[PDB]
RNA sequence: UAAGGUGAUAUGAACCGUUAUAACCGGCGAUUUCCGAAUGGGGAAACCCAGUGUGUUUCGACACACUAUCAUUAACUGAAUCCAUAGGUUAAUGAGGCGAACCGGGGGAACUGAAACAUCUAAGUACCCCGAGGAAAAGAAAUCAACCGAGAUUCCCCCAG
RNA sequence: GGGCGUUAAGUUGCAGGGUAUAGACCCGAAACCCGGUGAUCUAGCCAUGGGCAGGUUGAAGGUUGGGUAACACUAACUGGAGGACCGAACCGACUAAUGUUGAAAAAUUAGCGGAUGACUUGUGGCUGGGGGUGAAAGGCCAAUCAAACCGGGAGAUAGCU
RNA sequence: GUUUAUUAAAAACACAGCACUGUGCAAACACGAAAGUGGACGUAUACGGUGUGACGCCUGCCCGGUGCCGGAAGGUUAAUU
RNA sequence: UGAGCCUUGAUGGAAGUGUGGACGCCAGUCUGCAUGGCUUUAAUGUUUGAUGUUCUAACGUUGACCCGUAAUCCGGGUUGCGGACAGUGUCUGGUGGGUAGUUUGACUGGGGCGGUCU
């Protein structure tokens, strides 16, 4: 019943919780790979240092990555055809990969983990809408289309 | 037979009824595995109670400090 | 230490000795086949079969010598996975088995008695298992006392059947 | 007033009478409990090998000739059944005599049942005692079985001889 | 048809048939510390367990008692607080 | 949707015409809103118990594949399916002959059956 995120995840508490968390949920999950958190003498006082000491960044960071929805919108049409077929469907996989891997059709380069689209996509061909989801603070806008061949 | 961290048990005893029975009792505690360490990962320890809630107060660690070391 | 002496059931043969390396006694050694913890692998115990090194070599061989398994450390190698570990090899130490009783400890009866029998007794005895010593074991108050005080543990006689 | 007391010498040895706790005059069960040894007999089963003169009868099915419009029907030949026959080896034991301090701790003699099968046998293996195995009799588990043998608790207990 | 080899051959065991129940296959179930094996080189018209009773003709009435199967509304009711 | 504290209300900016919820011994008052010149008890904050909603994040995997490894165990890894469920620990209400705790006299013409024990 003591712990500290800092890394919030939709937990009732942001920067670290100072007072009674949940338990056993974090022995197998949180703690893991993701916000380690042991909220006992040594690792609290060590946290104080990251906030007492406090900013640059909302101002020169933020722009160093906001830019994201400016450099790619005018984009040219994605013209990667997901293997339309079987009397109408397709047999391409569409996921991950051509979503965001549909910049390198010339050389740039981004990350599939930044992809914003609640459920999977239909594998169809038509407007793939892609809504780029690069950082909280920013957001922007791509498209996939599918051809026959 | 187990739960390392703490001793065990599978001391005998006599089960009594109502005035008297003398037969016998024993073998207890429990088993689990599967325990993530914060370092590497995971090996399966077999503790029970009493070894299970042991590994709370304490670490994780320092509960396997010995099981290593001696 | 010494005039004898070559163990015994039987001499006998062939001998060794009398001064001081003949016996004989005591100490330290040398040797010490095969089996047996048995340890190179196997095996109905005293047998069977190999690898890798050696000397003399009429230079095939004879025998010899090393090679079990664990643990500690050392260095070198080293997976799934960068790492790192797991694992592997080598080497030096060490253990392993016997052992009468006493001793610490883990497990632990029943006949028997109670003039029956379940509580209870026998007895923590018998026994079985592990361990260590020459003895083991125990051994400086979060002890006791009772308003006085004693002063670690241990063993003995009382308190008391 | 009445009960119990009040000018009863005790105490410590020694020897003895008795009592108490102890075995407990001696010999003896049928049994219970603990730990080991036993499937070289026997009962099952597993693996791998062997045996069946021994001899007879000879069903169903089929081939072919005949024959029917087609079959049935039939004749031979092949075929090979059966709680089938007699039948040696082999396996087993229904009857009688003998034996009964035997040739023999279950047999001998004359007959008797099965004898290609749920058959029979060699070698080795697996089931362990409250347990095994059992075409079932409480049968068999080494001349032992309503709970094996060996050692222990053990000098069990014995109001009995 | 089978049975107490060695005092019981039966009305007892078995039987075909019937019913209940379990098992979706690495089946249930059984032998086995395990590996593995049987079930079965089968697969629900199959396999197991329980009770009733070769082949033929059959197998009547009773669910009060006990057992089992279903229901589970209501009564009684453990630890627990 | 209950209940605890208790936060704001009704008992114990200056007139008139009106709308709503309140209850009756009933003939009535209560009480927000335009124009006009402490307890009985309700709402919000809550704390906490209930059902029901949705989420991932528990850990599960007696699925597959790769090493350790010429292993059916185990461990690591990848992958899949499940997923804050399952399951476990503490606490707590059920149920609970599944199990347990609660000896069987004497007298006697042996004993037992019978009979009798004041
Ligand atoms: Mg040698
Ligand atoms: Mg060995
Ligand atoms: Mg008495
Ligand atoms: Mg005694
Ligand atoms: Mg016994
Ligand atoms: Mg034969
Ligand atoms: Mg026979
Ligand atoms: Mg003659
Ligand atoms: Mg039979
Ligand atoms: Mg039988
Ligand atoms: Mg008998």
């Amino acid at each position: 019943m003591q712990v500290i995120l800092l890394d919030k995840v939709a937990n009732l508490g942001s920067l670290g919780d100072q007072v009674n968390v949940k338990a056993g949920y974090a022995r197998n999950f949180l703690v893991p790979q993701g916000k380690a958190v042991p909220a006992t003498k040594k690792n609290i006082e060590f946290f104080e240092a990251r906030r007492a000491e406090l900013e640059a960044k909302l101002a020169e960071v933020l722009a160093a990555a906001n830019a994201r929805a400016e450099k790619i919108n005018a984009l040219e049409t994605v013209t990667i055809a997901s293997k339309a077929g079987d009397e109408g469907k397709l047999f391409g996989s569409i996921g991950t990969r051509d979503i965001a891997d549909a910049v390198t059709a010339a050389g740039v380069e981004v990350a599939k983990s930044e992809v914003r689209l609640p459920n999977g996509v239909l594998r169809t061909t038509g407007e793939h809408e892609v809504s780029f989801q690069v950082h909280s603070e920013v957001f922007a806008k791509v498209i996939v289309n599918v051809v026959a061949e | 037979m187990k739960k390392d961290i703490h001793p065990k048990y599978e001391e005998i005893t006599a089960s009594c009824s109502c005035g008297n029975v003398m037969k016998i009792r024993s073998t207890v505690g429990h088993d689990l595995n599967l325990d993530v360490c914060s370092k590497c990962h995971p090996f399966f320890t077999g503790k029970q109670r009493d070894v299970a809630t042991g590994g709370r107060v304490d670490r994780f660690n320092k509960r396997f400090n010995i099981p290593g070391s001696k």
